This record gives C-alpha cells, structure tokens and sequence, in this order.
C-alpha cells in the first residue's frame, strides 16, 4: 500500500553525493541513482502482441478427449423423483472412459 | 556552504553547488576542525560503494535466510532495492557528519520510515544489522584503521568526529526499531 | 540569457535556431546595441515581411521543406502543448543544436498539432497510474518486443528478395514475346465485364487483386511492419510519461 | 529442447526419419563460457542471428541409427543435416563425434531414433562466427580517395 | 460427436438429471443462432474453392514452401494442400452448425499434430493459413457469423499447435 | 558546408601544415576528372522526375499496407509528402555529388531525420527500401545502362563516380536505420 | 548460455514464426541494455583463467593450513577438484550475470552445496573467502579498475553491472555457509 | 599400432573371414590416392614449425589469462612445454593422417591425456582452443587455401584428406574435453 507521502515525490534524490576534485570545494551534486531494477510484475499495460497468434488448447480431461465428457464436470437441475440410492459404491471414475452418454 | 548546501539538499530543487576558492576559506574558518572534518567525510564517501556491498552482505552472510525463496532479499529487484537504501543511509550520514548537525538526516531521510520498512515487509532487525556494519566502519575509515586500506592524510587525531559519525548511526537504528 | 536567445527565434519568427551557426550570430547583436538591437533583428529582416508581411500576427509556422532537418524537431519541443506556458522552464536548446543530446521522439509529438486519423492512435491518457519500477519494466518488455518485430521483418525482406530472382530467368524472358489478346484493349471487340472491370472487383485496394509470388510476400511484409509500428508508438507514450514520472519528480 | 523450439529445428527432427541425435546437456551448454568458445558462439545471443543458430545446432542430427554398440573399434564419418561432415569414432569404449565426448550411451526414440548425451556442443568445421553488429562507416572526403589510388603514371614507375 | 443439443442431453444424462432449467440457457440461445449457422453454412457451401484459393493466395504461397525445397513443391504436395484445407473449412463448418467443437477433435485434431511431424508438415505456415483461411470466412458470413464460424478456426489450430 | 577542397584544408588546418606538392598531384588529378562529374550530375538531374515515381510507386509494390486505410501513402496529403520528401533526398544526394564531399547530406538532411520519422508515424523500414530504389536507377544513369533511356556520352569509365554516388545512398539508409 | 536471450525466427516451417503465440516478453527487454551486459560477461570470461588461479591461491596464501598435511587440498585430486568447482562457480555466475536473474545460479549451481560440502569435509569458512576473491576481482574488471589488465570498452558507465554481479557472489556465499 | 591396411584385418578378423574382393576395393582405392595423402602430409610438415607459434600464440590472444602470473603460460619453462605439446599432439595427427587409421592417436598421444591435464592443472578449455586451430590450419594447407603460403600442387582435390584430418584433431579435442 502507498502510505509514503512521507516520502514524497523527491524520494531516491540522493543529495549528499560529493565530490571534492582537489583541495578545492565539495561539489554537491543531486543525482539520483537507480539500482540493477527490472520491476517485475506481470501483464503490463498494453498488448505487446502481433499476430503469430493461436496459442490456446483445452485442458486434458484424461483418456477421452479434451472437452467431451464434462458431463461429469457436468451440471444440476432435477434428479428426478423415483431415484433410490445404491448399495456398493466403487466410488467416481473418470468420465465412463471414451464413449459419451450418446454412443 | 549549508546555505546552498540545504538550496540545494532539503532547501530546494535538484541543482549541485560548486564551491569555489574563496568561498571555501570562509567555510573553513566557519566549520570548526575544518581541515580534519574534510578528511573525514572524504574518508568516507571515496569508499563508498565498498562500504554498501560489505554491509548488505554481510547481513546477508550472518542472516541467510533472506535470500532464500520465500526471503526478502529474494527476486533481484529487492535485493537492488535492498542496496539502494543501504546507499542511501551511507551518503545521509556523511551530509550530518559534513553539516554537523543530524537535523537534516531526520526530517528528509529518517521520518516516517519506521511506517515504511513496516508497510513493506521488511526485517527491521537486519537493517540496523546491515547499519551496524556501516556503523564499524566509519569509525575505522575516519581513523585511518581500515585493513586492506589506508589513506594518506595530514597527521594527527580524528577521533572525536570519529565519535560524531557515532552518533549518527545510531539514530538511523533508534528510528527503525 | 540563454532562455531569452530561445524564445525570439520562437516568439518573433515562429520557428527554432537553423543551427549553431544562426544563434551565435545574435549573441553578437545582443554585444552591439543591446535589447533593443538585438529586439530589431527579427522585425527588420526579408524572412519576416515575405511570410507575415504588416499585417499577420506571427505564429509557430509548420512549413515542409525546412533547410536544416533537426530544426523541425527543435521547434516542437519548444512550442509543445496546447495547454502549456512557458513560465518557469528550463532552457532546451543547446545540447541538440550541438548534438549532444537527441530530442527524444515524445517530445517531438507534444509539438505537432493533432490529426483525426492515426494508423496507432496514442494512449496518451490511457496509461493507468503505477509506479516508476512498473512503468520501466513494461518499457524494456516494449523495446524488446520491437526489437524481435525488427529481425522478423527483416527475413521477410529477404524472402521478397528470393522470390523475385527465383522468377527473374522467365520475368525477363517473357518480357520480349508477343503476348497478344483476345479482348480488352480496343472497343471494337466485345470485352463484356471486361470494358473496365466488374461490380465490387476492383477489392479493397488495388494491389490485392494482383496474383504472385512477390505480392504475395509483400503482403506478409505489410502485416508484419503493422505490428512493429504498433510497438515503436507504444514506447514513445511509455517514455513520455517517463518524462512527467522525472519532470514533476 | 528450449532452443530447438525457438529455432525451428525442431520440426527437423520431428520428422520419422532414422535420426542420431547428439543433444548436449545444459551443463555442455553451461560450460560455453570458455574464453575461448565464447569468441566464436556469443554473436548468436543477439536475437538476429537464428541464421547461424540452425546451422549450429542442425550439425547435432544425424541421419542414420548409431547406437553405441554399432560402433565398436569403428570409425565412420558422416554429414549432418546442416550439410558438413562430421566423425563419429568409437574406439576403447569412447565414442565421440567431433568434440562431443559421449556421456549417456544411448536413449530409444520413436521412429528408430536414438539420443546421445554430450559433454560439449559440436561447431561445424567451416563456421565463421558471425562478426558483432557494427557502424556503417563513410569515406570522410573524397581527395584523400583520389590519392589513394595509383594512377597509370604511378604504376609504370614514371613517377614516385 | 454432439452438438450443443447432445452436449446437454449428454451432460445432463450422466448425472441422470433432467434438464436443470438454466441448463436450456446455451440451449436456448443456441435456438436463437440456429437461423445465423444456416446461412453461415450456406454460403460456405457455395464459396468452398474461392475462400481456400484466397488463403493460400494471401498466406501460404508468399514464401518458398511453395517454391524447390520448401514443403509444397511438388504438384502432388501442392495438390494434397487444398485438399487438406478443404477438411479445415469443411469440418469447421460442421462444427459451426452443431455449435460444439467435439467432432474436431474426435475426426481432425487427434493424431494430426503426430501426423505432420511424422510427414514433417510445417505446423506454423499451417496454422496461417487457416488464420488466413478464416479471416476470408468472416468476409463472407458477416461478422458475428464470423466471430461463430471463427471460433473453431482457431480451436483447430490451437489443439493442432 | 564543405565540399572536396575545404576537405583537404581541414585536414592540413589539423596539423597546421601547408597545402604542399605531394598531395597537389592528387587535386590535379580530381579537377582532370571534373568533366565526367558535371557529366554524371546532368544525368540525373534530367531523369529526377521519373525517378522518385519510379522508386516511391515501385515501394509500394512491395508494401500494400502503404495504400491500405490508416497506411501511410494512403490519402492524398500523404501521397503528396512522400513524393516531395523523395525528391529531397535525391537533392541532397546531387548537392554532394557535385560538391565531391557528403558534408551537405549529413547535416542538412540526414541529421535527426530518423526520430522525425518515428514522431510523425512514417515507416522507416519503407524508407530504406524506396531510397534503395533510386540508389540502383542513379548508377544505371550514370554508367549509361538504362533499358529505357540512353543518353550521349563520349567514351570512357564512369565506374568511379557511380560508386560515390551509391556511397552516397547508403549512407542515408544508415541513418533511418 | 543461448538460453540467455531470445532469437527471433523469421523462415517457414519453423511452427514458432507463425504459431508460436509469444515474443519473449521479459528477454526482448534484456537486449535493451544488451551491449553493456555482454561486454561485462566479455570481461569475466576472457580473464576467468586468471580469476579461478588468483583466488584459490588467494586463501592458501591466506590460510597456509590448506596445503598442510591431513588439510583439505594436499592431494593432487583435492587440488584439482578445488581448481574445479572455482571455475563452475564462476561459469554459473557468468550465467546468472548474463541472464540476468538468479535461477540458474540457484538451481544448478547452488541447490544442495552446503549438503555437500559438510558431507566431503570441505571447510566452509574458508570456502567463502575464496568466493569473496572472486567477487572482489570480477567488480574490477567491469568498472575496469583492474590494476595489471585494461581491456577497451566503447564509453559510458557500467555500475549496477559490477552491482549486480556483486549480488551473485554472496548469494553463493549465503547458500554455501 | 594400427593403419588403414590392418583396420580392415582386425574388423575381418572379427567375421572370421579372409580379406576378399568386396574389402579390397576399400583398400585399392586407398592406394590410388596415395599420392593424394603424401601430397597431404607434406603441406603439414614443411609448415610444421610456423604452425604451432601460429596457434599456441592465438590460444594467448584470445585467452590472456595463461601469461598473467599464476596462469599456465607463465614462465619459461611452461611456456616451452606448451610449445612442446602443440607439436607433440601435431606429430602424432600427422601420423595418423599418414596411417590412415586414428590408432596411433588413440594410444600414444591420448593415453591418459586427460588424466595428465587435470594432474598438471592444465585448463582444459585453452587446450581445446589450441588443438583447434591447428585443425583449421591443416584444412587450408590440404586445400591450398591459406592466405599467405601457396605450394604448387598438381590439381584435383583433397576434400577427403581435409576432412579426415578434421577428424583426427576433433578425436583428440573430445578425450583431452
Ligand atoms: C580542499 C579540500 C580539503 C580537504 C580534503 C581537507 C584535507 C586537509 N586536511 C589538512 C589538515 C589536517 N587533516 C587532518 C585529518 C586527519 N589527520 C589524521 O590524523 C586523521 C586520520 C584525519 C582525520 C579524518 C588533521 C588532524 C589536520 C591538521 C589539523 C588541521 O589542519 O585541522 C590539510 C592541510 C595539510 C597541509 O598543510 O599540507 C588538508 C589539505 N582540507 C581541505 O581544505
Ligand atoms: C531518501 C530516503 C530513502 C530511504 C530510507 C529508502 C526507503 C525505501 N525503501 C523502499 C523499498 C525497499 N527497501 C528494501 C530494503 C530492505 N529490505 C531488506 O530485506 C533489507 C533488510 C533492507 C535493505 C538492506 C526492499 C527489499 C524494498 C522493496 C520492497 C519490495 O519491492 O518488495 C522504498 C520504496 C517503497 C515504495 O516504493 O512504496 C523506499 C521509499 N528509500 C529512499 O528513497
Ligand atoms: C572499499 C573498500 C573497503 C572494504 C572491502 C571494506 C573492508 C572492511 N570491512 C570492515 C568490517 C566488516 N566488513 C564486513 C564485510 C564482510 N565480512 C564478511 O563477513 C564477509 C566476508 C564480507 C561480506 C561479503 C563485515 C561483516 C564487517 C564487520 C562489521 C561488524 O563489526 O559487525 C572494516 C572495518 C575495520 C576497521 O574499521 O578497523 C573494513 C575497513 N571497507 C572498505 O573501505
Ligand atoms: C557479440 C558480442 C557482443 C559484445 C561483446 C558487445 C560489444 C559491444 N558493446 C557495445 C557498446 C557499449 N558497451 C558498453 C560497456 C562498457 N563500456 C564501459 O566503459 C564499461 C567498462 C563497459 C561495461 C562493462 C557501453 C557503455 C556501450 C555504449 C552503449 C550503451 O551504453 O548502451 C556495442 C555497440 C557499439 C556502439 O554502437 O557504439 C557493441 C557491439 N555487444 C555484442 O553484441
Ligand atoms: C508495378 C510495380 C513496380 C515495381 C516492382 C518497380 C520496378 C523496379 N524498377 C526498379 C528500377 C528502375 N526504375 C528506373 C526509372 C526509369 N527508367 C527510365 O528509363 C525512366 C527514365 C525512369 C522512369 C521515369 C530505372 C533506370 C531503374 C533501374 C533499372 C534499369 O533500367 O537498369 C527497381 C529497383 C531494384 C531495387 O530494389 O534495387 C524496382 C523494384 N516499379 C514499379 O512500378
Ligand atoms: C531536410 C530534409 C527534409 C526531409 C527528408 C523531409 C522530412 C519530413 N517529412 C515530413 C512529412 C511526411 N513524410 C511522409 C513520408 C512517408 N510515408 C511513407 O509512406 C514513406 C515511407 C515516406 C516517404 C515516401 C508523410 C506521409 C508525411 C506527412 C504525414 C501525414 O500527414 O500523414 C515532415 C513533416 C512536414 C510537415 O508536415 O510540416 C518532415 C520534416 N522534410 C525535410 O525538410
Ligand atoms: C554545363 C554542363 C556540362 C556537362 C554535362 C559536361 C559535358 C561534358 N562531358 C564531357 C566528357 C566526358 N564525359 C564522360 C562521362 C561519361 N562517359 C561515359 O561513357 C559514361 C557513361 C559517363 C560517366 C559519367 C567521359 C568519359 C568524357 C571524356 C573524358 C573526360 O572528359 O575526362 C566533356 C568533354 C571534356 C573533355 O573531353 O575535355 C564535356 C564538356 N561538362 C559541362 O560543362
Ligand atoms: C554444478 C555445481 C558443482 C560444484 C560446485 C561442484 C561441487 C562438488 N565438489 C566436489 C568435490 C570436492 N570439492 C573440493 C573443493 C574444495 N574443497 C576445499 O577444501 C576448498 C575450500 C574447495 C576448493 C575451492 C574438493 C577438495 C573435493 C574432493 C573431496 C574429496 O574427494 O575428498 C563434489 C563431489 C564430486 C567431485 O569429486 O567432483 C561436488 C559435487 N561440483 C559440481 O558439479
Ligand atoms: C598472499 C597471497 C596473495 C595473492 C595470491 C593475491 C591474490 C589476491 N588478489 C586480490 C585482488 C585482485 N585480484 C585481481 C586479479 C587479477 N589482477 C590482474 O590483473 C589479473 C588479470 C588477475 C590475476 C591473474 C584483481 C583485479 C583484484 C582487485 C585489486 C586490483 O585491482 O588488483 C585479492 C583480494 C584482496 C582484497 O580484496 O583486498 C587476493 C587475495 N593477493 C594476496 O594477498
Ligand atoms: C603423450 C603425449 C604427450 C603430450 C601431449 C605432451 C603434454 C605434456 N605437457 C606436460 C607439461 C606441461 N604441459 C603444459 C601445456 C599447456 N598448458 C597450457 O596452459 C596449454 C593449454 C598447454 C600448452 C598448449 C605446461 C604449461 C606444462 C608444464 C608443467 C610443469 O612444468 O610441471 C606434461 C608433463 C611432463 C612433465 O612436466 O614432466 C605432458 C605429459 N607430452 C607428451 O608426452
Ligand atoms: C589474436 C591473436 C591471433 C593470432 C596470432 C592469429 C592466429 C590464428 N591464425 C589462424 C589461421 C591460420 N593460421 C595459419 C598459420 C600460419 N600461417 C602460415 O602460413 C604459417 C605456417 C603460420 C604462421 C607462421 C594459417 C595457414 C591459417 C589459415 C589461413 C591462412 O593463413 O591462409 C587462426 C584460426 C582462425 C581464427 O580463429 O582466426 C588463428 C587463431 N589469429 C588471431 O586472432
Ligand atoms: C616421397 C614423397 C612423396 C610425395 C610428396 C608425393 C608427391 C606426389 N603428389 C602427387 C599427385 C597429386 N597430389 C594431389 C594433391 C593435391 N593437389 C591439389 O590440388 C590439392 C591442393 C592437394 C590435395 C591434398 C593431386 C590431386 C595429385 C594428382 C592425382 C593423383 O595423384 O591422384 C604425385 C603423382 C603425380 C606426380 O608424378 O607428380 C606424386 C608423386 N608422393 C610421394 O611419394
Ligand atoms: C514442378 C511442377 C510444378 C508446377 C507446374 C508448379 C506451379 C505453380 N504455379 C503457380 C502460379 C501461377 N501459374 C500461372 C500460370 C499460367 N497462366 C497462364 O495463363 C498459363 C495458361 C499458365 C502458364 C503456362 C499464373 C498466372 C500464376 C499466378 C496465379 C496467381 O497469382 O493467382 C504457383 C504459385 C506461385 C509459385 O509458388 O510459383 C505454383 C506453385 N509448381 C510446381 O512445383
């Protein structure tokens, strides 16, 4: 967070660099001294970006296809009425491996 | 001297000050042990980035875990911005040991940077590690007891702004607690 | 002095020192009469009566030809803005009319007066408000990108340059037949469509409709210079806030 | 593998054909800080040289399926896919191929390939290290040209 | 294989719903678009040679992979080009009717991108010229059929990059 | 300005040296080869119409972005500053093979010419191949190989000016690069 | 090494010219300091035959209980592995200086030294003087303050490039402490 | 040892096999162009002696490392030694060249030679630059093309010879690596 308006705009001025060159007087200079920067952050303020473009491919969605059975990764609505539990579980499996609910 | 020294340090804009012949024998006259104080401050700021990359070092190499991943002298921007405000502290110091005076040091460099070091993350107790450093040896350029170094100077005692450039370090790390 | 000599070559003639050579003739005007000598050099010359005459206020003059080219350059940075005074600036012209320092090319386009149409139209205003550390790391990514656009554009030369002597053995031997045709050319013939060319297939522009292998790499070159032109505007505005990050520091 | 995209050589040796490729790892690519080595192959950081750069690491395929154990005590030369020969030599159970120094014997590929692991990265033989970017440079005046060309007067010794 | 239709019958089967009302939105738009893939599809019927012939003419053959060496030189090379471009126009034009880009990749995108590295197919000059091939498509249906037609342009040369 | 005996003055004005006898042989072969050079000026001059219709409509063939909307040769004001801007640069290029010397091209045209050209939005990379264009019609004109005009000469080597005038054309592509 | 930077591909068939999708953001804008940095490399590996040789004989001449017997680099194996691992460090420092960032220093170079070195009985406090050589000689090739080698440079400055690769040698001097 | 006469003994020794036509032809064609290889190794040995000062001292030129005090081409003594190996390694290519078969490479000059520069603390990487340039010397004297000695050869072509020896001197670069 930007609390530093106390430490103004004149921030990194740097005054007391001195410079004698002889016997002779002190000559103070101002100059401001940047570091080794390079300021990283990501996605900076323009596109950067000609062309040469159509990098983007779905995720793997394992051994079936990347996006065709999302039915599992799927979405709600009614389950209907007369639907009664199971007994055995062999619990959930990756997506009924490559055939769709429409074979 | 102060005059446009402060016209142009906290006094205003960004200019130099060229100081001329005539103009220094009068500074010289109004600077008490002015010949030993312009050694003392040329003692120090022509060893300048020597000093820095000791002491930001060596609070690296007694705490290493800042350049760990997850440490604050990690990601090389703050590890230039670590050495830029150890650079910092190093040239206010030698303007309060020229000025004679820590009332510029203060205000211009010194306030509010308690809130910052705080609002940024960062170890307040390796910065007064990192000035303690600065702090041993200033006292030893000054003396002309520096090690690898040492320098020419006009005979005699220097340890009384020796105990001056002290009392500037110290402030830094009484501000930052 | 040296912001007084600046601004007559501006305020008076409408335009910036040609050169060196021009400015230090009126520090010598100035060493004779003064003020007022030195006031009368611009009213009381044939550059000013043959463009303003007696009667036209003098103002920023935006001719073409202009005899020296770093003084088009010199003259937006002094007249910069339409909003700004010249109170309280620094002096600008020493260093470029010796070549010491280069106008940068931000500070050029403060001076232009503005067109409607741009092929990039600039995001002056459209900058956000960060830092000064993240305004010089979006710099560097900008010159780095344009750089590579650069050695891209490059190869797409020589590829104009490979295609055009892999045909130049039949460019030329077939510039010396007889290659005569059916219609098109006099209007005794019935052309048809071909009396001029037919409803909407002249295209876009005109070079498009033209097959072959040398303009089919030339519009890969025309695609690939648009997207190095859009970089190079994208760090003038980057640099000139810059300017302002600096200036009002 | 980094370079090999960038360069388009990878889709060179994407391709089905029996390759023997002689991939250096990035310790062979991190000691080419030689002082030496550095002369000839730091000109192909700049980001306009990719000319050189396929040129450089097209010498590393090999057409052909060498694995280690086909050559014992043998020695066949052969040239890359950049176009120059090169000299595979097996001998005493140290099989080099120019300056490589083989580190892993062999790695099965998919189309019958194989991937030897080197020590060093392999210039071609007549690569000249392209010269750093420069100043196009203008005779200043055009009588110090004049007298610097013999005239006919000159060349029959008539003159000095 | 499924449309927007089958994706939802097919989402929804699996979890044996029935439909979850929302569930009809994309349903519901893709009714509301089923009048825009028509005539998209119509016209990319009639245009087939002419758009595939300005592709190649505006990307492709601009740089050698047309001429010796490069990897359409020969006529039977050049020749399996257009036919090759023709399943990127055609199956993307069946993709744009059933509003699903399942049968890319279950008819096109799989073992493709293996296919041309076995071949040694250049995938970049590929790739343009179906960006070329699409930015034409968007000439004829429009814009926002476009912006339809479009997205699977680059769904096939992203899964194929 | 200089041209090619205030060359030469500047170069004997560095070592305070009289204009002596040895490199008077050279001068007097320069003023023995003036003739070709008024003969070489002349023959672009008379063909300066066409050839910077011939170099900016022939860049275009090679850049139909130029002439597309947004280009930068495509509306009638931009159409029109381009060929008077083609035109300079082929009389500067003139000036110099007049004046022996390329101390006019250098500061008076190609001085600041590239940072001009980034401010207004010119394409500098479309530049350096129209200047190109008329740097091969200018050494077809001099060496009298034009396939569409031929001029009368009399018999000779002109292969040394048509080299100065080509040094003359990249040196501007040198500085719009 | 050519990891360092970024090359544009400009041919076909290359599948990163067209389809590629990025221009390296973040090295396309490490060329633009790009000459500076890789006359700094320039200086540290034309001499780092003569740094590796000045600083291991740095800390036997320092610590003569080195080369002492049941020391740690008596035998000619020892001797030639710690003439080794100083001229690796160096190459993976000239990595770091060259790329810019200190991942690969970390990564190759650094993850697992301090392990290795308490394993194999290497005396880690005078392993840092050893690296600390090395960090005093490489700030004097870049600022070319070196004593007995001057190398030419085109002009300019070259801090917080000697600051930066400062940064690197107490990196490996924390990680191995 | 071995040659180009008894490599195809020993690979006809391992199929148990006499030495028939097909392995023959190998063989007559070797000694058809035998005029051609001692034609090749007389272009090396009337050149021995100026190549091996022309190729250590390009080692030093580019490498100034090894003559500053502490490298490995400081004083007398071990700058004559590296004079010494440079024609020690070229004596033997320049047998195995005349054998026809790399033997004689591979178990005189690198018997151990890898083994023998980590022990004497020889850096590697100079002697790669070393071996080397003699590699680019022998390939322009068996193809006449070095730029400042022609020998008068009868004309034909040695591409074969070149890359033979080409081969031989990357054989000894790859060991001593
Ligand atoms: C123009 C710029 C300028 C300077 C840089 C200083 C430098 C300086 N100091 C002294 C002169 C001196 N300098 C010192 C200082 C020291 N001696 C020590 O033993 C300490 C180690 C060290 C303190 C840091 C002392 C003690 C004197 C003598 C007393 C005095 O003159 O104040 C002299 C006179 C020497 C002589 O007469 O030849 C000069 C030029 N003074 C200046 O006018
Ligand atoms: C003139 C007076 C003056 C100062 C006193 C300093 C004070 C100072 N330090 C930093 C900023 C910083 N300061 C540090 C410094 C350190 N962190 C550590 O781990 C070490 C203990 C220590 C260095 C030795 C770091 C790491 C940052 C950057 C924080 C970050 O970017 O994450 C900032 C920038 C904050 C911002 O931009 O919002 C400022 C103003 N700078 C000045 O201009
Ligand atoms: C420009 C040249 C120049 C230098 C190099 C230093 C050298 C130096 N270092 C210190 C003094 C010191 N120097 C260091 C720096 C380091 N110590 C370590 O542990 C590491 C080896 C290294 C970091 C890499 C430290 C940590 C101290 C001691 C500070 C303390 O008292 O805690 C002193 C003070 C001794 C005295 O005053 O008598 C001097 C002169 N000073 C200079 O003027
Ligand atoms: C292929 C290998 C390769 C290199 C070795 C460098 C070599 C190199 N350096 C610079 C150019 C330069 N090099 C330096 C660097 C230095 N100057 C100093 O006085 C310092 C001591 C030292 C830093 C350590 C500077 C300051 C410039 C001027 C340009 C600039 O500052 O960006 C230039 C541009 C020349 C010019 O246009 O003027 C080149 C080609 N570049 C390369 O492409
Ligand atoms: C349709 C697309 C189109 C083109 C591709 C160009 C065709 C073209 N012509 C020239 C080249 C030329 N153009 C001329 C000009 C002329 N010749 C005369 O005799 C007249 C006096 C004068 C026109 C008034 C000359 C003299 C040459 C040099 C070639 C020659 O004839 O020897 C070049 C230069 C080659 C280079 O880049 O170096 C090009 C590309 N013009 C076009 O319009
Ligand atoms: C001393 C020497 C000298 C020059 C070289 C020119 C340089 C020059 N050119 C233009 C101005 C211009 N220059 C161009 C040029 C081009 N766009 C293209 O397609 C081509 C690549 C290129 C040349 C054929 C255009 C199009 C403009 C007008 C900008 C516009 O209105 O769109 C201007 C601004 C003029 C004004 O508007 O007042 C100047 C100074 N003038 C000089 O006095
Ligand atoms: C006022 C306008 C004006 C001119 C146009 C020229 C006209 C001109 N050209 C030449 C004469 C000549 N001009 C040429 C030049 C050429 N011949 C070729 O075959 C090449 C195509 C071409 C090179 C550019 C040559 C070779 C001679 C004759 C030899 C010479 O004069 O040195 C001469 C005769 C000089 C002499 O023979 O002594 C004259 C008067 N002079 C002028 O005062
Ligand atoms: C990629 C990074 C990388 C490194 C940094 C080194 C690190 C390293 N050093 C050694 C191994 C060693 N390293 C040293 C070095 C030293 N001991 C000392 O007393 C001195 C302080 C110092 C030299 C300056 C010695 C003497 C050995 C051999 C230990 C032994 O065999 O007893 C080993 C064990 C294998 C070997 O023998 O090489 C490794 C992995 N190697 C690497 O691959
Ligand atoms: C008792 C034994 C003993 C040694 C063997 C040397 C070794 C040595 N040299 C330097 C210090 C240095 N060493 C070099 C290195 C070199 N200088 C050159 O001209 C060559 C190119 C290269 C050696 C081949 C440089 C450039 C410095 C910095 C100081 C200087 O400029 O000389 C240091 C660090 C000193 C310090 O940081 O203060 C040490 C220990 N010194 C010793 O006290
Ligand atoms: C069987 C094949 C065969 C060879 C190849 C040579 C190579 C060779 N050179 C040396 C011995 C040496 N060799 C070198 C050579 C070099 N150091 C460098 O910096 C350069 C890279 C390189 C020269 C080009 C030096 C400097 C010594 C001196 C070491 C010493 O005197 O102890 C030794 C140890 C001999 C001894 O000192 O007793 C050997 C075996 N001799 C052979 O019998
Ligand atoms: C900076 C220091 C430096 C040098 C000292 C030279 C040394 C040198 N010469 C050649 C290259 C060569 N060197 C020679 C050697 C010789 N020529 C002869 O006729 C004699 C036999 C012998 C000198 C007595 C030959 C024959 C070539 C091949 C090219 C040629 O000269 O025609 C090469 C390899 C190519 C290269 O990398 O440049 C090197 C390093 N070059 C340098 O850059
Ligand atoms: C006792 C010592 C001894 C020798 C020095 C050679 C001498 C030698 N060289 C060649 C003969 C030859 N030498 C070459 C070789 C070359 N020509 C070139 O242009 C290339 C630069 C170079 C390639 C390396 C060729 C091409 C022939 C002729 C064809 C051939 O003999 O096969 C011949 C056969 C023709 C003749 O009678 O001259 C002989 C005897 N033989 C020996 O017995
Ligand atoms: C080796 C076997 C082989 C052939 C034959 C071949 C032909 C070929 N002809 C082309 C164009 C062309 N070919 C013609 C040809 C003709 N116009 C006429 O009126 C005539 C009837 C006819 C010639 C006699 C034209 C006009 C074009 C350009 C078409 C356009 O620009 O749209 C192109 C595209 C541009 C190019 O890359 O050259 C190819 C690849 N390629 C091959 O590899």
């Amino acid at each position: 967070d930007v609390v530093n308006a106390a430490y103004p705009k004149n921030i990194k001025n740097k005054a007391p660099v001195i410079s004698f060159d002889g016997k002779k007087g002190v000559k103070l200079e101002m100059v401001t001294l940047q570091t080794f920067a390079g300021d990283d952050s990501e996605d900076t303020l323009f596109d950067y970006s000609s062309g040469k473009f159509m990098p983007q491919k779905p995720a793997d969605m394992g051994i079936a296809w990347p996006s065709g059975d999302g039915r599992q990764a799927e979405m709600k609505g009614g389950k209907g009425s007369f639907n009664q539990p199971d007994l055995r579980k062999y619990g959930p499996f990756p997506d009924f491996l490559k055939r769709s609910m429409d074979l | 001297m102060l005059d446009a020294f402060s016209r142009v340090v906290v006094n205003s804009d960004a200019k130099a000050a060229y100081v001329g012949g005539s103009d220094l024998q009068a500074l010289k006259s109004f600077i008490a042990d002015g010949n030993k104080r312009l050694d003392a401050v040329n003692s120090i700021v022509s060893n300048a980035s020597c000093m820095v990359s000791d002491a930001v070092s060596g609070m690296i190499c007694e705490n290493p875990g800042l350049i760990s991943p997850g440490g604050n002298c990690y990601t090389n921007r703050r590890m230039a911005a670590c050495l830029r405000d150890g650079e910092i502290i190093l040239r206010y110091v030698s303007y309060a040991l020229l000025a004679g005076d820590a009332s510029v040091l203060e205000d211009r460099c010194l306030n509010g940077l308690k809130e910052t070091y705080i609002a940024l993350g960062v170890p307040t107790n390796s910065s007064i590690r990192a000035v303690s450093i600065m702090k041993a040896q200033a006292v030893a350029f000054i003396t002309n007891t520096a090690t690898e170094r040492k320098m020419s100077f006009a005979a005699g005692d220097c340890t009384s702004l020796a105990s001056e450039v002290a009392s500037y370090f110290d402030r830094v790390g009484a501000a930052i607690s | 002095q040296f912001r007084f000599i600046e601004l007559n070559f501006k305020h008076f003639m409408g335009r910036a020192p040609l050169d060196m050579a021009e400015m230090s003739k009126h520090y010598e005007i100035f060493a004779a009469g003064g003020y007022d000598a030195e006031v009368d050099s611009y009213f009381d010359s044939e550059e000013y009566l043959d463009v303003f005459g007696l009667d036209t206020v003098p103002y920023m003059r935006f001719r073409g030809t202009y005899a020296p080219n770093s003084t088009f350059n010199l003259q937006c940075r002094l007249q910069g803005g339409w909003a700004r005074s010249d109170k309280k600036l620094p002096m600008m012209s020493m260093l470029p009319l010796n070549n010491k320092a280069a106008i940068m090319p931000h500070q050029i386009v403060d001076g232009l007066p503005v067109i409607p149409n741009s092929e990039h139209p600039s995001q002056k205003y459209n900058v956000p408000k960060v830092s000064r550390e993240k305004l010089q790391r979006e710099l560097l990514i900008a010159q780095g990108k344009a750089n590579a656009l650069q050695i891209e554009l490059d190869a797409a030369y020589t590829s104009l340059a490979s295609s055009r002597a892999f045909l130049a053995p039949f460019a030329a031997m077939a510039a010396d037949m007889d290659i005569r045709p059916l219609y098109g050319k006099n209007p005794q013939v019935f052309a048809g469509q071909f009396l001029g060319v037919g409803a909407g297939q002249w295209g876009k522009t005109g070079a498009d409709t033209v097959r072959g292998r040398s303009r089919r790499v030339a519009a890969d070159i025309g695609v690939k210079e648009f997207q190095l032109e859009r970089v190079k505007q994208l760090v003038v505005d980057l640099q000139r806030a810059l300017a302002l990050e600096d200036a009002e520091a | 593998v980094k370079l090999l995209n960038e360069s388009g050589v990878e889709k060179l040796v994407e391709q089905a054909g029996p390759y023997t490729v002689f991939a250096p790892t990035d310790d062979a690519f991190a000691a080419l800080l030689e002082p030496h080595s550095f002369n000839k192959l730091a000109t192909l950081l700049r980001p306009e040289n990719n000319d050189a750069l396929r040129k450089v690491l097209m010498h590393h395929v090999i057409p052909g399926a060498f694995t280690s154990a086909s050559l014992m005590d043998r020695a066949v030369t052969v040239k890359s896919l950049a176009g120059e020969p090169i000299s595979i030599m097996g001998l005493n159970k140290l099989v080099t191929a120019g300056t490589a120094k083989v580190v892993r014997a062999d790695v099965p590929c998919a189309n019958g390939c194989i991937i030897h692991a080197v020590s060093s990265v392999i210039i071609p033989p007549n690569y000249v290290p392209v010269p750093q970017p420069t100043k196009p440079v203008f005779p200043r005046s055009v009588i110090a040209e004049i007298a610097k060309l013999p005239t006919p007067r000159q060349a029959l010794g008539l003159d000095p | 294989m499924q449309d927007a239709i089958t994706s939802v019958i097919n989402a929804a089967d699996v979890q044996g719903k029935y439909l979850d009302a929302n569930s009809v939105e994309k349903l519901r738009g893709y009714f509301q678009t089923g009048e825009l893939r028509v005539r998209a599809a119509a016209t990319i019927a009639a245009n087939a040679a002419t758009i595939i012939k300005e592709a190649v003419a505006k990307s492709l053959l601009y740089s050698d992979i047309t001429r010796p060496g490069g990897n359409m030189y020969t006529t039977r090379r050049y020749a399996a080009c257009i036919r090759d471009l023709d399943y990127y126009l055609r199956y993307a034009t069946y993709g744009m009717l059933a509003g699903d880009p399942s049968i890319l990749d279950e008819r096109v995108l799989n073992g493709l991108k293996e296919t041309y590295n076995s071949l040694g197919v250049p995938i970049g000059a590929t790739i343009q010229a179906i960006q070329a091939m699409k930015e034409v498509t968007g000439s004829l249906v429009g814009s926002d059929a476009g912006k339809e037609m479009g997205l699977y342009f680059d769904y096939i040369c992203s899964g194929l990059s």
